[PDB]
């Protein structure tokens, strides 16, 4: 590796994800979000599921 | 899931177990999948 070579040629670093789902519980999770809590007003709560 | 549940409770009793009432909560899950169907008591020894 150079750093005058050609963009063909130049240093490509790689980074392979790989997500795999097998019968132990999931436990790599994206982040849920949090809406604004709303009190004294009916509302649709969903609370941890 | 592995579920570890465990209460600390303070007694005086000598030899067995004490009579009495102590619910035990919830302290840990834990996500292991796996299989698990023996068990083995860890100790410490004392060296002089
Ligand atoms: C768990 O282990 C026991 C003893 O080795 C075996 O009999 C049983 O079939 C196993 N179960 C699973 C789901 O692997």
């Amino acid at each position: 590796f150079q750093p005058t070579y050609g963009v063909g040629y130049q240093p490509y670093r790689v980074v392979v994800l790989s997500f795999e789902l097998l019968h132990a519980p999931a436990t790599v999770c994206g982040p849920k979000k949090s809406t604004n809590l709303v009190k004294n007003k009916c509302v649709n709560f969903n609370f941890n599921g | 899931y592995f579920k570890i549940y465990s209460k600390h409770t303070p007694i005086n009793l000598v030899r067995d177990l004490p009579q009495g009432f102590s619910a035990l909560e919830p302290l840990v899950d834990l996500p292991i999948g796996i299989n698990i169907t023996r068990f083995q008591t860890l100790l410490a020894l004392h060296r002089s």
